[PDB]
This record gives structure tokens, sequence and C-alpha cells, in this order.
RNA sequence: GACGGAGCCAGCGAGUACAACCUUGGCCGAGAGGUCUGGGUAAUCUUGUGAAACUCCGUCGUGCUGGGGAUAGAGCAUUGUAAUUAUUGCUCUUCAACGAGGAAUUCCUAGUAAGCGCAAGUCAUCAGCUUGCGUUGAUUACGUCCCUGCCCUUUGUACACACC
């Protein structure tokens, strides 16, 4: 165990603050970012996926990649 | 006074292919002469008998290996018949090797 | 009577190595050559070549009755349903086996090897 | 003092009812092996050498042990019906002497005998 | 489907049953951490009790926790068929018996004692320190126990 | 026009299916659910517990409606696979007996599959129509 | 004469005889011609076998 | 990647009447399996051998860990008179060595290498083995004698049982 996959309220502003303005808004490059696990990740999206903001661009498996809205 | 049709299966099974080809051929021309409804010299997935062997009596040298193939050539000749024109047909009909073979009945 | 039809030729072919050893064996003295099966309904023909088709004959009916007795024995079949003849071969010369034999015959008896071959 | 330190039992059932049961009753509480044998053609097995074991236990100078009990089929099942017998084991060279225990129940005959000799060297 | 919230209800880092259930792991693959606990069987447990399989191992309520001990001590008791177990209809007591935590290796030793007194093959070889299933050391494993 | 049902990208029909039989609650469940393996080539049930074996029902009943005969031992097949066999390399052993039976017989029992002669299984036409009307749902789901 | 002379011996390598040397030794019972090879692979020829790939 | 699902695709095969084959299809068994009816002395039935590898969604995300299933106990079966020295089979468990392998060197130039199964050979029972056959399917040469082995020429030889 490498640690940050706890769940926590801090963590969740956190990654509400971290959504605008950046270029890839992908799993492994939020894992990367020493936030939640892989299933948690896409949870996290998806939470923020309801009114714009993020964008998907591919819907596989394991390789999902989305990005922020123009 | 009779003719009664049974429809008749031939079975031509062998090895040498080139005698069974010809005795199909001398059955055709045979039917035809006869003059009867027929289905043809109908083909089967010619089954080969593969035994594959070590070359080697003892198994003291290279692992040389030797596939004995035999070749078999089943075939069948469907008349829209009666029994007896089948009957003075298979009076003769019979050349050496190839398997001449009645089923008889639909 | 009646199995896969693979199945009996691969018999029958048994059969008829088990033949030719046979007559290779028991038809020494004979000069037997080569077996020519016939199969056919009822009477199954066996052609026979040897060189001396005399003694494979006998006095008629002799050795050749005796044979037929003996296949029907090995394979189940009844008299009449098993038929044997002998013949000559049109030239022994281009047969292989005969002269192998006639080979053999010279050697058993005392001759020179190199001078007979 | 009630219980003999703890019951020695098949399947839950005590010595009062283990040495008196026979056959059937041991392989319905047994393990699978023993129950196939027991459905397949039984002759040969527990003929004379059961008759021999009982003639044993019959002639014992009580108290002391049974006669001990020579066996080829070293392939048969210890069964209750013959716990305090010695039976001789058959190796090629040598019947070998076997107790029969309370805690025999449901084994082979042949894994108590052993053909080869266990390893030197070191272990 | 939704991120468990609140400041720190479920406390992180567990010790059930004699040994430690480690967190950060979805329900059933911190139960295989005991020793004997199964991993079906730890399924089927959860499933008793009546726990999603979403949780964390660093959670789970008391009563939870409870009721899985419970489920863990009588196979019979709940609606468990029982021959998914250690000993089943048994080698001396004759019941249903899947062994817990610290325990299982216990009667493991007391099996092997048993087997050493009665002296069978298996027993002999135990003793030699070398290879009960017929498996044979003319090649493989030149070190040993 | 046309209502097709073999056009569907096979996973949205069986979700379809799925859902549909959650709504009803009519399917009368085998019992040995999650108590089982499901497949001889398993050390895991499946993973969703409750459920799956519905998913897994609608699957067998596409597969039904696919075909023409088709019978207990060729279900097996199909719920095979490759074995971890440790040292020894896979084989193919084929799916639990007794499971696909008895989801078998719920369909039955619903009306769903019909016994066909000469040996096997074929569709209901009551379960024809459930099916073209999930195909229906399905399409109307994407358009 | 004697009563027990004989083994079960209805299947393994000892049942199973050759059509020419008796053995037990590589015998090709495929399609029914119980041959040891070795003989097969002399006699093949007439028993209809050829080789070719 | 792993595990579930879910999708779903070959080609060689071979297989009984005087027997103990290949065996569907249906009820009972979590498996393993059994049983009543078959169909096939076989492109016709097992069989579209609905094989694996592969393809979609979720769950766990770089921990000797859910990678890996190794030493092991327990039942039920099955084969065969006979299974202990697990024949084999599946189920729960135990859950180790092993984090891409040192020196050497094997194999390969296209459906070739490698992967992945199946079938046959075996065979009462067993596959990790062989033969076969498909199924996915590339890298890099398309050369040269440097190493290894052979080959021929020219050379020398006191060897010709020939450099052991
Ligand atoms: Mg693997
Ligand atoms: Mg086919
Ligand atoms: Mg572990
Ligand atoms: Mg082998
Ligand atoms: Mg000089």
């Amino acid at each position: 165990a490498k640690h940050a996959v706890v769940l926590d309220q801090d963590k969740f502003d956190r990654i509400m603050k971290e959504a605008p303005t950046y270029r890839y808004v992908s799993v492994s490059v939020l894992v990367d970012r020493f936030k939640l696990g892989g299933s948690l990740a896409r949870v996290a999206l998806r939470h923020l996926e309801n009114e714009g903001i993020i964008k998907p661009v591919s819907k596989h498996s394991k390789q999902a990649i989305y990005t922020r809205a123009t | 006074q009779e003719v009664v049709i049974h429809k008749i299966r031939i079975n031509l099974t062998s090895t040498k292919v080139k005698q069974l080809e010809n005795v199909s051929a001398n059955i055709i021309k045979n039917a035809e002469t006869f003059k009867l409804v027929k289905k043809g010299p109908v083909r089967l997935p010619t089954k080969v008998l593969k035994i594959s062997t070590r070359k080697t009596p003892n198994g003291e040298g290279s692992k040389t290996w030797d596939t004995y193939e035999m070749r078999i050539h089943k075939r069948y000749i469907d008349l829209e018949a009666p029994a007896h024109i089948v009957k003075r047909i298979t009076q003769i009909t019979i050349e050496p090797g190839v398997d001449v073979e009645v089923i008889i009945a639909a | 009577a009646i199995i896969s039809k693979k199945r009996k030729l691969v018999a029958d072919g048994v059969f008829y190595a088990e033949l030719n050893e046979f007559f290779t064996r028991e038809l020494a003295e004979e000069g037997y050559s080569g077996v020519e099966v016939r199969v056919t309904p009822t009477k199954t023909e066996i052609i026979i070549r040897a060189t001396k088709v005399q003694d494979v004959v006998g006095e008629n009916g002799r050795r050749i009755n005796e044979l037929t007795l003996l296949i029907e024995k090995r394979f189940k079949y009844k008299r009449g349903t098993i038929a044997l003849y002998a013949e000559r071969v049109h030239d022994r010369g281009l047969s292989a086996v005969a002269q192998a034999e006639s080979m053999k015959f010279k050697l058993l008896n005392g001759l020179a090897i190199r001078r007979a071959a | 003092r009630k219980r003999s330190f703890k019951t020695y039992s098949y399947k839950g059932v005590d010595l009062e009812k283990l040495l008196e049961m026979p056959t059937e009753d041991f392989v319905k509480l047994a393990p699978a092996r023993v129950r196939r044998k027991f459905a397949r053609g039984l002759s040969e097995k527990p003929a004379g050498l059961m008759k021999k074991l009982r003639a044993a236990k019959l002639s014992a100078p009580e108290n002391e042990k049974p006669a001990v009990v020579r066996t080829h089929l070293r392939n048969m099942i210890i069964v209750p019906e013959m716990i305090g017998s010695v039976v001789g084991v058959y190796n090629g060279k040598v019947f070998n002497q076997v107790e029969i225990r309370p805690e025999m129940v449901g084994h082979y005959l042949g894994e108590f005998s052993i053909t080869y000799t266990p390893v030197r060297h070191g272990r | 489907s939704l991120v468990v919230q609140e400041q720190g209800s479920f406390q992180h880092i567990l010790r059930l049953l004699n040994t430690n259930v480690d967190g950060n792991i979805n329900v059933v693959y911190a139960l295989t951490t005991i020793r004997g606990v199964g991993r079906r069987y730890a399924n089927l447990v959860c499933k008793k009790a009546d726990v999603d399989l979403h949780k964390r191992a660093g959670e789970l309520t008391q009563e939870e926790l409870e009721r899985i001990v419970q489920i863990m001590q009588n196979p019979t008791h709940y609606k468990i068929p029982a021959w998914f177990l250690n000993r089943q209809k048994d080698v001396n007591d004759g019941k249903d018996y899947h062994s817990l935590a610290n325990n299982l290796e216990s009667k493991l030793r007391d099996d092997l004692e048993r087997l050493k007194k009665i002296r069978s093959h298996r027993g002999i070889r135990h003793f030699w320190g070398l290879r009960v299933r017929g498996q044979h050391t003319k090649t493989t494993g030149r070190r040993r126990a | 026009p046309g209502v097709s049902v073999r056009d569907v990208p096979a996973q949205d029909f069986i979700n379809n299916y799925a859902s549909f039989l959650q709504r009803q609650g009519k399917l009368e469940v085998p019992g040995y659910v999650d108590i089982v393996k499901t497949s001889a080539g398993n050390e895991l049930p499946p993973q969703d517990s409750e459920g799956w074996f519905y998913k897994r029902a609608a699957s067998v009943a596409r597969h039904i409606y696919l075909r023409k005969q088709v019978g207990v031992g060729k279900l097996n097949k199909l719920y095979g696979g490759a074995k971890n066999r440790g040292v020894r390399p896979h084989k193919h052993v084929d799916a639990s007996g007794s499971i696909n039976r008895k989801v078998l017989q719920s369909l039955e029992k619903l009306g769903v599959v019909e016994i066909s002669p000469k040996g096997g299984r074929r569709i209901s036409d009551n379960g024809l129509r459930d099916l073209d009307r999930i195909a229906a749902a399905t399409l109307e789901d994407e358009e | 004469e004697n009563v027990w002379y004989s083994h079960p011996r209805k299947f393994g390598k000892g049942s199973r005889q050759c059509r020419i040397s008796g053995s037990h030794s590589g015998l090709i019972r495929k399609y029914g011609l119980n041959i040891d090879r070795q003989s097969f692979r002399e006699k093949a020829n007439d028993i209809g076998f050829y080789k070719y790939r």
C-alpha cells in the first residue's frame, strides 16, 4: 500500500477545485497527481459531470479520457 | 406389371481412384441404357486414414516420423428404380479392387 | 460381416498381407510370387502366381484345396465362398520377388554366390 | 473422571458402538474409497483371513495379544471388528507386524508396512 | 456510484477474530488476509450479514461485525450448505467444522500428531520432512525444509 | 418499416432483459444462487452477487432466439472456458450442469422458452413477443 | 489343467496382442489393426498404406 | 492486468453388435456427475466439435498483493478385481518460491517466430508429451565467411588399422 486512496471531505473539496482550466482530465493523470484510486476517480468525474464542466472524449474501459468545457 | 419405385443407393468405396471412377462411369452408362431417373455419382469427403510412426524400429537415432496414409473414396449412386432393374444392373458391373455395395430401399 | 467402411478396407488389406505372408511361407517350394484377391458377392476369387504352378495345383485338387480349407478356417467363411486359382506369371524376369526366391533357392542348395547373382 | 481423554470416534460413535456394528455400518460411516470397494464384487477378500482373526481372538491367552494374522492382501481396509489383533503384512520379504488400534479406523493395510528402505545420507 | 463522505463516522484499520483486518480494501479481499477465512466463504458470510460489496474494510458497524463473527462460528445455524469446510463429515467428531483464525493451525498440528501416533506412510513422510502426495524428488526442489 | 431484434449490440439487449426481469419479479430463484461457482473454471462466483444470474438467463434466452434446437450440454459448453490449472496448461471444461438447467426451467415457467422436438429447446410465442418488445425499448433508448 | 492359471486380463498391454509377433510393445490399435509398429512400417505398403505427405 | 459477467469464432479429427465405443436430449447433484431414452457400425448422430486466445462494462489499482497457487488437510465421485506411494476429478481451505533470470547458448527469414487451444497417438484410468490441425500473428535480414561446422582446390606428410 502507498496510501492516498482514502475518502475525506477535504480531498473532495480539493477535487472540486481542481477541474476548470486543464488540458487533461484522465484517470491515470488523476492518479499521478496523488489523488484517489482508479474507480474512485471515475465516480468523482461523474459527480462533476452534471451541468457541463467536464466532457468525455473516449468511453473505453480503463483507458478513459475527458476534457474541460470550451 | 410390377414397377414399384424403391429408390436405391449404390456404395462405391476403394483406394485406387482411377478404377473407382471407371466403375462409376460404367454404372452411369448402364443406367442411361436402361433409361432411369437417377442422382449422380455423389462424392463424399475422401477420408484419409493417417498412421504416423517413428521410422526407427528402436528409438535410437534422430526423431524421424512417417505418416502412412490411406486414401479412401466413398461414392453414392442414387437410383429412382425398382429392385429388379438394380439386380439386372448388378449381374455385371464389378471391377477388381473397387467395392460394389447395394444399400437398397429409401 | 459389416463394419465401418474405412475399418473394413483396413481389415481387408491386413487379410491380404497375411495371405501373402502365408503363401511366401507355405508355397516356398512352389515358387510363389504374388496374390491377386478379387472379392465379389458369394464367390471370392483368389488368384495366386508362381513359377512352379504344377506343384501348387498338385495332382488335381491336392494342395490348393488344402490351402482353401486353411483359409476358410482362418476367416470363418464356408466352402464355395473362397476359390483359389494358380497361374503362370508372364515372364518371371521382370518380377523381383520370384527372382529373389530363385536366388535364395540357389544359395540354399549349394552354389557360387557371385556367379549366381 | 467420566470421559477418558477424548472419545476415539469414527464420525461421532464411541468404542462401545465401534466394536459391535459389522462391516456395512463401517462402510456407511466411511471414506468413499471403502464404500466403492464394498459396492464392487467381493470374493476371497474377507474369506479366510477374517476367520483366522476370529480364531486368534478366541484362542488368545486373555488380556494378551491374539495370534499374528499374515496377509498378502495389503490392499485391505482396517475395520473395527478386529481391533487388538496383530497383522503380518507382506512386502515381498517378511510379513511385517502391525497393531490394530482404536485409531486405525478405515485406513489401508499397506500404509503401515513399506517395502523399500527409508532414505539415508541426510534428512 | 457515490463516494462515502462524513468527517469520521467509521474508524479505519480493523482487528477482527484474533488477527488484523487492514483497510483500503473492498470487503472480501481483506478477509482473505485472515488465516483460514475464505473467498467464496467470506462472500457468503457477507451476504448472510447483509452488507453491500462497495464498502471499505476500514469501516463496518459493530453490530455487523458481531453478526459476521456469529456466522463464522456456526455454519449450521445460518443458511449455509456447509460442504465448503476444512472438516466435512469429519475424521473424528462427525459434524460440520470450518475452523477459524488461530485455531486452524492448532487443528492441523493435532491432526499431524494423530497421524504420527498411528504411524501411517504419510505420517512417516512428515516425520522425515519430505513429500506426501506421491510426488518424486529425484530432480525438483534441492533445498527442502 | 420494421422493428428488429437481432440488430441490437448484444450487451444492451441483455441489460434491458435484466431490467425487465427485475421489474416483473417473476422468475423463481434457483436457490443455489451465490452458493455456487457457476463455472467449473471459477474461483469467484458473479461479482455483483444479486443479479448477474438474471443477465445470464437473458443471454441464454437471446441465444435460444438466435438458434434452433438448443440443449443443456451446448449451454454448458458455451459458458465454460479456460481453467487455471497451475503448473499444468489450460484445458476446456464446461459450466455448472444444474444451474443452467434450473435457468432453463425458470424460463419455461415464465413462458419464454418452449420444449422442441428432436432434442432441445425453442422460443414460446408470448416469449417471442416479450423479446420483440424489449428490442423495441432498446431501440427507443438508442433513438 | 491347473485351476488358477489366469489373471483378470480383460485389458492392459497383456490382453492386447499383435497380429504378427504377439508383442505388447508399441501396438497400433487404431482402425482395428493391432500391429506392433515396426512390422507395420514394413508391411504397410500391402496393407494399402502409403506415404505422400 | 485480474476476475466476473457478457459477446462469441475453427480446422484436423476419430467414434459400437457380439458388444461394452463416441454418446446427445430431459429431470436429480454447487461440483465432480449419475440415470431413463436415444442417434451414429458414421459429411447424415455426438458436432456449427458454439476450443481456447481474443472483444465490452463494472469491481481492485503499481503491496511477495485480488500477480502467482506452490508444500498441504478434508469429503463426495469415477476408472478398474485391486488407487495407500493423493490414478484422476471438482469444492473450501492453506496460500510459499518467484519483482524478468549470471556464465553459456538453442530456434528461427512469412501466415513463417511467438502466442492460443483442439484432435489424434497413446488409452480400463490418466497430458503438462508427442504427432497433427486450425486460431491470432509481428520485429529484423534478404547478407557474409568474423566465429562454428562442413565442402572442394592448391600445398606438405615418414599416416593408410589414416593423427584417438
Ligand atoms: Mg494467467
Ligand atoms: Mg463437423
Ligand atoms: Mg496471499
Ligand atoms: Mg508422453
Ligand atoms: Mg618435402
